[PDB]
């Protein structure tokens, strides 16, 4: 549905999830 | 991973989902 | 009219983050 | 909490630096 | 304080939508 | 009308997703 | 004048369009 | 179409205003 | 409920400018 | 200030045109 | 600590600087 | 050139603070 990186990944995070929060671990 | 979920692959928004508290 | 509200402060987090990542949870 | 307190009042990338992993 | 207004409506719309494309038309 | 639905009080993606072509 | 994708086109055509709205159609 | 002449391409802020409603 | 304020004015002004850059300073 | 204007009242992209090098 | 760029490096720019301004000149 | 500090190469905050008034 969408190719999401960086700074833009996390908006649509806060997004998609807003009230619930949510975490960012590129790394794993 | 979600970077190898949805950056270096490309996913949907339940799919981001899983990465909500 | 204020500064890091919503969007912006997920913004401000990656930027000081970055690779080593970080946990958004409102109250 | 750090989400309020950056959108209610002033906010510093220091004190944000502690939601870092 | 509250959410989509402006601009980020329009992000959020590229975001539900993308390569469908979507129309932005307020009142 | 939805921009200002939106702006104004509570919007869902799944209300915004009327808007897509 | 400048190179746009995506979301940042989006935002370009916000700024520049406003009040008149606008239609993004990347496909055709 | 806008993405071939703005994103593939270059573009003007004049040439942006084709797709305004 | 307004419109270029805080990180969206600098945005607003690296598409108008570009290439051409752009100096930012508040009051 | 332009600054000021552009978030109290009403600004163009002509207007901020003045600030580009 | 950041690959930044365009649109990116000066929201970065305006964070980091805030009330002091800052001046963006990518070609020098 | 903050472009060949930041976009072309990787640069800190403190790297970014050179570029402020
Ligand atoms: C475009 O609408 C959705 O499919 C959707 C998926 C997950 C959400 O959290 C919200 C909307
Ligand atoms: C930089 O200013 C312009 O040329 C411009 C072009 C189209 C607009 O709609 C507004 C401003
Ligand atoms: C992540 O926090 C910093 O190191 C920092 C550096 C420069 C600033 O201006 C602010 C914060
Ligand atoms: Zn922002
Ligand atoms: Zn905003
Ligand atoms: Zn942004
Ligand atoms: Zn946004
Ligand atoms: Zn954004
Ligand atoms: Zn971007
Ligand atoms: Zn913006
Ligand atoms: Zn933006």
């Amino acid at each position: 549905n969408q190719h999401l990186c960086g700074s833009h990944l996390v908006e649509a995070l806060y997004l998609v999830c807003g009230e619930r929060g949510f975490f960012y671990t590129p790394k794993t | 991973g979600i970077v190898e979920q949805c950056c270096t692959s490309i996913c949907s928004l339940y799919q981001l989902e899983n990465y909500c508290n």
